[PDB]
């Protein structure tokens, strides 16, 4: 009988590759807060105690 | 009406702590503490120690 013989063979082509994922991580930065704490406060002198 | 409400959590010291609260299972009605840089005594009902 005739029977068949081993396969073609898979065709590799070589190369570099560079795999991207999606980002999730936030953009990040340096900032400068400019405030003043304003503080008033109410007290109450007592005869002995504030 | 309420014109104000200064609400505040002030620490009870290690006086009272032991001496009231772990020995005799009470605690003083009065709060002393420093706020501020401010020596401030709060009575409760604006009574005596109790």
């Amino acid at each position: 009988r005739r029977c068949p013989t081993r396969p073609e063979g898979q065709n590799y082509t070589e190369g570099i590759a560079v795999v991207f994922k999606e980002n999730i991580a936030p953009y990040k930065f340096k900032a400068t807060m400019y405030y003043k704490d304003v503080t008033v406060s109410q007290v109450w002198f007592g005869h002995r105690y504030s | 009406q309420f014109m104000g409400i200064f609400e505040d959590r002030a620490p009870v010291p290690f006086e009272e702590v032991i001496d009231k609260i772990n020995a005799k299972g009470v605690c003083r009605s009065t709060a002393k503490y420093v706020r501020n840089n401010m020596e401030t005594t709060a009575f409760h009902r604006d009574d005596h120690e109790t």
